[PDB]
């Protein structure tokens, strides 16, 4: 059996090929049945229309009976299950209202079939979500309300003009006998024209006469300030959401700007904080990586975070014979930083706590001067490895012997200290191995025997003071539990002694 | 957490550090010669993996495949807020370490 899939590619291309008979009968039907010059003119073509629209209403109430839906997170394809599920709705109702057959060829007869329009606006919504253009679709798609609208109006105006007479008055459509009126491209769009002229209520319609006419055309009006009024909204609301990126980026520009007219922050620092910001707009870094994915669950940030970081975090020394479980812990710990150029990393004599890897841009070891350069370092290169690993004794200390500059602007990754700490709680193993292994490098540079006499104690009085409590409380169960063991053994060794001992003796009184 | 179809809630050998409530969703317990093969399947309401909770840091490595079967809802308690909890109760951390050495020796 075929069951399909609502979420699934083939649902939305037969949402497609239902919505085009339901948005034929809307705009057609109430066409052929005011305007009996189309009905009469083509009834060739409406004839094949119609069937070929019956019998994608009718595939449609054999497909909705086909289509799963998720009950714990499974797709159902049982016949029965589905069955039940769609036949006590209400859409099942409309499905088989629509479908009723009529038991004469006139368009009147057929109304029904503007019943399970559903199809039609599913599909409206099915295309937005899919759509890469979503404000471009939501404007066509509220356009084409519009137009319905509107050549609805067009064809109850000449149904009126039909009730009340042609050429009666000067408000209803003019005399059909009249060869200058009577055709059917005048009829429509003049009455389209008058529709579009009466909703829209922008130009001048022509006077009404009577007290029913009076009404339809305060009708027209009341309506169409209700449509123009939802149109503004509409657009006036997708204005704002495109121009909502920009708006609080400038809010953000001008907030700084103003902290730093009002704090006298000199020039040449607040035009490396305008040259920044206009870095972040061009290049579209404006959002946080942080903030970007914090939605998403843990296994699927780790998925990404894997996909970014991992190439280059294994090439790392320390971190080459690290787990699996590991790797995943310190990608996810690895925070975006981005330098402008000619920013210091780090400077000589600096304390370091941080390794960074590079993602983009070129970084440059530097002499005190910063012209002269010693090395370079390019995309994929790490550096302060050694900082973060918490060797007992390093002749470094935790300070940065290299001065490192940008050339331009990079994007840095920085696994911290106390990243490396939380990370490495949970893998006791592989944080020996990482501190031996960080230890051999500071053996081949020469500077790791150090403190081997030196230790600093930070303990409080009272600190110490709750050390000597505990100890107290420990041994006093000791106390109990050393001689309760042994005395029970104490009790059990005089007795057997003793019997050994009165039988011997007893021995004795037979040896005289 | 919502765990998409075939995701693997816990992995053999991984570390563990969760325990997991099936609020939707079913999940797979894999195991058998060949491999792959469900065992138990585990519906909503269900709790897996609490022992990890008890364990020291690497003490708990998972020792079976649990495989999301469609999609799964779980609540999880990491390892860490029940330590971050466990510091305001001395009573139950006490009766906790007391169940955790019970289960060691027991099973063992």
């Amino acid at each position: 059996l075929f069951v399909l899939d609502p979420a699934g590619d083939w649902y939305y291309c037969w949402l497609f090929v239902i919505a085009m008979p339901v948005l034929y009968n809307w705009c057609l039907l109430v066409a052929r049945a005011c305007f009996s010059d189309l009905q009469k003119g083509y009834y060739l073509v409406w004839l094949v229309l119609d069937y070929v629209s019956d019998v994608v209403y009718i595939a449609d109430l054999f497909i909705r009976l086909r289509t799963g839906f998720l009950e714990q997170g499974l797709l159902v394809k049982d016949t029965k299950k589905l069955r039940d599920n769609y036949i006590h709705t209400l859409q099942f109702k409309l499905d088989v209202a629509s479908i009723i057959p009529t038991d004469i060829h006139s368009p009147e007869v057929r109304f029904n079939r503007l019943l399970h329009f559903a199809r039609m606006f599913e599909f409206f919504d099915r295309t937005e979500t899919r759509t890469n253009y979503p404000n471009i679709f939501r404007i066509s798609n509220l356009v084409l309300y519009i137009l319905v609208i509107i050549h609805w109006n067009a064809c109850i105006y000449y149904a009126i003009s039909k009730s009340i007479g042609f050429g009666v008055d000067t408000w209803v459509y003019p005399n059909i006998t009249d060869p200058e009126y009577g055709y059917l491209a005048r009829e429509y769009i003049y009455c389209l024209y008058w529709s579009t002229l009466t909703l829209t209520t922008i130009g001048e319609t022509p006077p009404p006469v009577k007290d029913e006419e009076y009404l339809f055309v305060i009708f027209d009006f009341l309506i169409g300030v209700l449509i123009f009024a939802t149109i503004v909204g509409n657009v006036g609301s997708m204005i704002s959401n495109m121009n909502a990126t920009r708006a609080e980026f400038q809010a953000k520009i001008d907030a700084v700007k103003h902290y730093m007219q009002f704090r006298k922050v000199s020039k040449g620092m607040e035009a490396k904080v305008i040259r920044w910001f206009d870095y972040l707009w061009t290049n579209k870094k404006t959002v946080d990586e942080r903030e970007i994915l914090k939605n998403l669950p843990a296994k699927l940030r780790a998925e990404i975070a894997i996909n970014v970081h991992l190439s280059t975090l294994k090439k790392v020394r320390i971190f080459h014979d690290c787990e699996a479980g590991l790797l995943v812990e310190l990608v996810l710990k690895l925070r975006p930083q981005v330098f402008s150029p000619g920013d210091y990393i780090c400077r000589k004599g600096d304390i370091g706590k941080e390794m960074y890897i590079i993602k983009e841009g070129k970084l440059a070891v530097v002499a005190d001067d910063g012209v002269t350069q010693y090395a370079l370092l390019s995309a994929g290169s790490c550096f302060g490895e050694i900082s973060i690993l918490n060797i007992k004794g390093s002749k470094m200390g935790n300070r940065r012997t290299a001065n490192i500059r940008s050339l331009g602007y990079s994007d840095l990754f920085c696994l911290s200290k106390d990243d490396l700490m939380e990370a490495v709680t949970e893998y006791p193993d592989a944080k020996k191995v990482l501190e031996e292994r960080g230890r051999e490098i500071l053996m081949k540079e020469g500077l790791l025997d150090e403190n081997e006499v030196a230790t600093s104690m930070e303990v409080d009085v009272q600190e110490k003071l709750g050390q000597l409590e505990t100890n107290m409380e420990t041994l006093y169960t000791r106390f109990g539990r050393l001689l309760a063991e042994y005395t029970g053994a104490q009790q059990k060794l005089k007795q057997r002694i003793t019997v050994l001992e009165t039988k011997m003796k007893q021995n004795n009184e037979d040896d005289y | 957490v919502v765990y998409l179809p075939n995701d693997y809630v816990c992995k053999k050998g991984e570390i563990g550090r969760e325990m997991y409530i099936i609020q939707a969703g079913q999940v797979q317990v894999l195991g058998g010669p060949d491999g792959k093969s469900v065992l138990v399947t585990l519906k909503a309401g269900s709790v897996f993996g609490e022992i990890s909770l008890l364990a020291v840091g690497g003490g708990n490595r998972r020792t079976a495949n649990v495989v999301a079967h469609g999609f799964t809802n779980l609540f999880i308690l990491d390892k860490k807020d029940l330590n971050e909890i466990l510091v305001h109760y001395p009573e139950s951390q006490k009766l906790l370490r007391k169940k955790a050495r019970r289960m060691l020796r027991s099973n063992n």
